[PDB]
């Protein structure tokens, strides 16, 4: 019974073991494309982002460097759990905002978000809620004191109104940091301020048509929250369902949440089973914890079987 | 031979290595034959120069130890590292005794006067703190520099201390009057190393041209002899191709030993104004040197994580 | 000529600078052959007639002209010994101004940068031939009295960092005005009087680093013009500040030993000290209109200042920085097949290129095609945002981070899977 | 004391724990006071033997690493595992350098002869590949073994290469002429480990009964020393009660240290051929040992997930 239950995992584990040798060779090209996208394609819109990615892919193909061409440039960088957390924290479900959240999570220079819609501001507020984030503006009188407090205390900060840029942030954004042994010290204006390692700053914009000086363009990373055809189509379709077919819309939302939870629990199954069978520390035939793993596997086989009817009812609702 | 004519000769006697980081300072032990080195990995390794073998490793610091110094008896060792700590060690047990805190920034050097009851230290907080060894307390703090102080050093009787700092000045401070005696500024670039005249060289400098005489080497590839009393330089010695990091006298009181960042060790005679020998020390920058009072041995630390022993012939 | 670029003005001032450059290059050297004389003539010629140029074609024309003029006027000479590729001169490796080679210069500069990271700026730097040439040019300007600089280059190219490194290693003290909002001409004049007091009365070297973005009024540029041209700003010290300056200047003259009284000779000595001690480095971005505007509104910036055109990083610079940053990571495939189309974007690429060479060339292509896409988007009609070498450094750092992260995840998952299959086989 | 009589004494000096899996091979660094350990959980942990503190781990392998090796420079790390690959590591950045392929079976031994230019690799595929350092490509290939090759070790001069397999023979080869200069069939069981006689041991073996000499330890209840000049067994060491696993020579070239599966660290001699000190080491079987050339430290590697260091007096 154990082997019959675990053959379903063996038949794919051996396949992935064989695939790993090929997957070792695509790492360089795939990471090259991913890094170029995540450091270069921030300000541009969807069409220009796709044009740049196509140009880079064509050059890698012409240079005989193998890259995984059957993966999504956002699925390669994002995990399912962090995608679920972002979708919970008011992020739009389109690939553009998913890439923007990828760049916000994996930033190297401090990002400059441009959200005319105001979605990125509330997304950042919801995401950095456990850490005490504080909203402030460059035009606010209590900006220097708030920046000093955030720098001293290691609290994330979001600065709106970057059009009126206040140039005291040049050492912070350039990371001109003096290391006092193990201590970290940075100058700011007329004072030397202890820079805590767990400090991040986001600069915000509510106007797409703002011209920035090249020094700021070098110092910050642009994250453009534009609007795309697929996103607007999905938003309008959801609003039409909410207004006209409320029962259909609410059961669609409930089924989408249930499908997400079911996929999360299936991934939890896979991780738990792999880590439990990894650390048996002996013969699997001579233990009862293996029987506990078998019971977990059969219960989760039952739930992954019951996911199919949810898929069917989602299919009828979407058609 | 005669300690008057002790001069190192190529090649080195031993090539001692084992540090994981560049070596900052090397000094000799006065009583028992120990050469102890300080490095950038918080390891103060103890070596034996008589037979050229590794002896022991003393790890008490958490960041790069900068300078080490002894007392009149040689049984007490002090060290200073980038983690704002001064540590006093013994050699009867090779055990750390008392840690010393109170400086704001990187402590740059420490020194113990021959009376042995007090220890001075210069740091990056532009101050020299007057400590005491008995209870680990700061007696008072010298103040008056403008920038980071490179190292501090007392005279023979422990009443005049001098210090070199990044502001192109070398200030002599009186331990008695607690006031700067004669601050002189003549080097164009940062001064890095200083030294004092020994008891058996006043006649030598007087013939080459009382006292007291103060040495000072800087990063402008020059070495200057200064008289503390007159507040004026005697002369400027040139010849180094890069930054000078250490200057020291000789047992006979007639020679000047100095190492620089030009990957050479140079020993000079100041009577006839010129360099007399240029010894290729390392393959990288030479950080420091020390000269044995009673033995013909010279130790020179460096950045390439090696300590070399030269025999004075 | 001046219609090609506004700063392309030539005068016997450059011949005088050439003559004196050769003079202090031959002053303490005391034993040189004609090969060395031609070499220093060529080096000063390059430093005076090539720094202000914009286009690599013009730079190649200058190099060819130096070679052919030296050949024409100096027959039966050793061309290879006289002129070569690096032609670098330095005074860091020896007390005298002697020629140096790139390898020893790079080793010394890397060691000095290791020393420099601890003291002022703990930001890593990558070395290449343009950086070596730039730090030597900035050092050469900083050594001479009244040495002022005008660095022309795109933002994020490292102009102020190279200036800071050279200033630190030459004993200069770096000063920046720390501009912010509501920063007015009165605050600028207070900063100017503080730096002038420090440079004249206190007798210290100051590298007054300042930027075009730090200029907020025409009074800023007027004061800078007067200070650059004359070494003094009349009307800056008024009221009790004039009396304070006179007291401090008399104290400084007493400290340095010179006996001074009255006010006229004291102020002249203060002007001489400011001339001998204060260096101004001015950094802006290249522009067709802004450069002409600065030439009109401040002739001192184009007369009394030595102009260096950094520009954008070249493809050779991008290739070398990418290769040096991507050297610690595993990138070599022994079974690599070179494509016969050979898309190459960096000339003098090794043939046949290996895998790491090919992908660093690919990174250079990625930067180049972003340049082209930005130009196309600007020409279409939409708004554009300037691209900088900071973006290339960000891209190469993201490449390193993503490579290490994905490799670690893949190896961990493969190890877990292998142990799981071994246990199920058991 | 003199290093000619450095035997470990009970109890152990440091008991280092932290390994999840059996430990395979343990070696000492040439210049740094640090040492690495290879275990079965696809990790290479590094420990400071002087103070017994954990430094870091090196995880880049996906299967159990079998053998590790240094060079004379002390900058490049070799490691062979069961994942059909060998991996190079640098000691200044502590990162992977090159992943190499070419063996379709488990690789059990890896070493670098002191020129620092290429690597040997003994694997289960009845062959030994010659791979390069600066490139990572196969240039030469040994052929002639017909069973699993267990351990490969290059001679100190590097002109002779020695390999022992599971076919009751220890076939030594020539690196240049690709020829097995001495093959013999006298072992009764599988030979496990080999070692090379130093210059100091050359004269000792010559006066015991010129050179070079070789030693092999085999599962046939016998440990014997080989000679390449005559191709004959010069002596046989008997007295261990179980399967032998690790054996090595002393720094002075006069003593012998061995470990077996009876939880014993039995030191012997050639003049008298009896064990003067049998010492218990672990609770489980023992894998590997290492004795420092310039330090009195013996490290014990065993499958009991624990590595111990012993002090020699
Ligand atoms: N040669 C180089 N190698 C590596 N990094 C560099 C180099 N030059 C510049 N950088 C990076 O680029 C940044 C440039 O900052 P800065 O000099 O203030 O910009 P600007 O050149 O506009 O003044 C620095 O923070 C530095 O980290």
């Amino acid at each position: 019974a154990l082997l019959k239950s675990l053959s379903a995992e063996r038949e794919r584990w051996e396949k992935t073991s064989e695939t790993f040798k090929n997957q070792m060779s695509t790492i360089a090209g795939d990471c090259l494309l991913s890094a170029a996208f995540i450091a270069y394609a921030g300000y541009f819109d969807q069409q220009m982002r796709q044009n740049l990615f196509t140009t880079w892919s064509h050059h890698l193909q012409q240079a005989n460097i193998q890259f995984r061409t059957d993966i999504a440039r956002t699925e390669y960088l994002s995990n399912a759990d962090e995608r679920l957390r972002w979708q919970a924290s008011s992020l739009p479900a389109d690939d553009l905002c998913t890439e923007n959240a990828i760049m916000l999570k994996r930033f190297n220079r401090y990002p400059l978000i441009i959200d005319p819609s105001g979605q990125a501001t509330e997304f950042i507020m919801n995401e950095y809620k456990d850490r005490k984030i504080t909203r402030t503006s460059f035009l606010d009188d209590a900006f220097r004191k708030n920046l000093e407090s955030a720098l001293r205390f290691g609290n994330p900060l979001l600065v709106q109104d970057v059009e009126s840029y206040d140039p005291v942030l040049n050492p912070v954004l350039n990371r001109e940091v003096r290391r006092t042994g193990g201590r970290v010290l940075i100058t700011l204006g007329d004072q030397d301020i202890d820079l805590s390692p767990s400090f991040v700053i986001f600069l915000s914009t509510r106007d797409p048509t703002v011209e920035f000086p090249p020094d700021l363009c070098s110092r910050v990373t642009f994250v453009n929250f534009t609007v795309t055809r697929s996103s607007l189509q999905s938003q309008c379709l959801n609003e039409v369902l909410k207004a006209e077919r409320p029962d259909v819309d609410e059961k669609r939302s409930d089924l989408l949440k249930l499908q997400g939870e079911f996929q999360l629990r299936l991934r939890q199954l896979e991780k738990s089973l792999l880590q439990a069978l990894n650390e048996v520390k002996g013969r699997i035939l001579d233990d009862d914890t293996i029987i506990t793993t078998l019971e977990n596997l059969k219960r989760e086989a039952a739930e992954v079987t019951r996911k199919v009817e949810e898929t069917d009812i989602v299919m009828q609702e979407v058609e | 031979r005669d300690p008057k004519e002790w001069i190192p000769r190529p090649p080195e006697k031993y090539a001692l290595s084992g540090h994981r980081s560049p070596v900052t300072r090397v000094i000799f032990h006065p009583v028992f034959s120990v050469m102890v080195s300080a490095s950038e990995d918080a390891t103060i390794k103890v070596w034996d120069y008589e037979t050229g073998d590794f002896e022991r490793t003393l790890k008490g610091h958490t960041d790069s130890v900068q300078d080490i110094s002894f007392d009149h008896s040689g049984k007490l060792l002090a060290s200073c590292s980038a983690d704002m700590t001064i540590k006093l060690w013994d050699f009867q047990g090779f055990e750390c005794i008392r840690t010393m805190h109170g400086h704001d920034h990187n402590v740059s050097s420490v020194a113990i006067m021959p009376n042995g009851d007090h220890i001075v230290s210069a740091s990056r907080d532009k101050t020299i703190k007057m400590w005491e060894v008995q209870t680990g307390y700061c007696v008072k703090t010298f103040t008056g520099h403008r920038e980071w102080v490179r190292m501090v050093r007392p005279n023979q009787d422990g009443t005049l201390i001098a210090s070199c700092s990044n502001d192109q000045t070398v200030r002599v401070w009186v331990v008695a009057t607690k006031e700067c005696k004669a601050e002189l500024r003549e080097h164009e670039h940062v001064v890095e190393c200083i030294s004092w005249a020994p008891e058996s060289s006043y006649s030598s400098i007087s013939e080459a041209t009382p006292g007291p005489f103060l040495l000072s080497g800087s990063r402008d590839k020059t070495i200057k002899m200064w008289d503390v009393s007159t507040g004026m330089c005697l002369m400027t010695l040139v010849g180094h191709d890069n930054w000078v990091r250490g200057v020291l006298f000789h047992s006979g009181g007639k020679f000047i030993l100095s190492c620089a960042d030009d990957k050479t060790l140079r020993v000079w005679d100041y009577k006839n104004k010129r360099c007399m020998k240029t010894l290729n020390a390392h393959e990288h920058f030479v950080t420091s040197l020390d000269f044995h009072k009673t033995a013909p041995y010279v130790v020179t630390g460096s950045v390439d994580q090696t300590v070399k022993v030269w025999e004075c012939r | 000529t001046q219609d090609t670029q506004p700063h392309y003005i030539y005068s016997p001032r450059e011949m005088t600078r050439w003559v004196r450059g050769i003079f202090e290059a031959l002053r303490p050297l005391e034993t040189l052959p004609v090969e060395g004389l031609i070499r220093i003539w060529a080096h000063e010629a390059l430093r005076l007639f090539q720094d202000r140029l914009v286009e690599d074609e013009e730079r190649r024309w200058t190099d060819e002209n130096i070679d052919t003029v030296a050949l024409k006027h100096f027959p039966n000479i050793d061309r290879e010994k006289a002129m070569s590729r690096p032609i670098l001169y330095s005074n860091w490796l020896s007390k005298d101004y002697i020629p140096v080679d790139q390898e020893e210069l790079r080793d010394y500069v890397k060691a000095r940068l290791k020393v420099f990271y601890e003291e002022e700026l703990d930001v890593p730097l990558v070395l290449f031939n343009e950086v070596l040439d730039h730090v030597l040019r900035i050092d050469r300007i900083f050594r001479q009295p009244q040495g002022h600089l005008l660095l022309i280059g795109v933002s994020g190219a490292g102009k102020t960092t190279l200036s800071r490194f050279v200033a630190w290693m030459n004993g200069l003290s770096v000063y920046q005005i720390k501009v912010h909002r509501k920063y007015t001409g009165e605050d600028f004049d207070e900063d100017l009087r503080t730096v002038l007091r420090r440079s004249g009365c206190k007798n210290e070297k100051i590298a007054f680093i300042m930027d075009e973005s730090n200029v907020l009024d025409s009074g800023f540029l007027e004061r800078m013009n007067t200070l650059l041209a004359n070494g003094e700003v009349p009307g800056l010290f008024e009221g009790d500040e004039y009396a304070t300056l006179m007291t401090q200047c008399k104290e400084g003259a007493q400290k340095e030993g010179l006996m001074l009284d009255s006010h006229e000779e004291l102020y002249k000595w203060f002007t001489s000290q400011v001339i001998r001690n204060l260096h101004v480095v001015f950094t802006m971005n290249p522009s067709s209109e802004g450069l002409k505007d600065r030439a009109a509104t401040s002739p001192a910036l184009f007369n009394r200042c030595v102009l260096n055109w950094f520009g954008d990083w070249s493809t050779e610079a991008l290739y070398q920085v990418g290769k040096e940053f991507t050297s610690k990571m595993d990138l070599e495939k022994p079974n690599y097949i070179v494509p016969d189309y050979m898309p190459v974007v960096y000339d003098k690429l090794p043939q046949p290129p290996s895998h790491r060479e090919a992908i660093v060339n690919s990174c250079v292509f990625v930067h180049q095609t972003l340049h082209q896409a930005n130009a196309r988007l600007a020409k279409r009609g939409g708004r554009t945002m300037a691209i900088t070498p900071r973006h290339y450094l960000d891209f190469i750092n993201h490449y390193a981070n993503l490579f290490h992260e994905k490799r670690s995840e893949l190896e961990e998952q493969q190890m877990h899977l292998n142990v799981g299959l071994r246990k199920i086989k058991e």
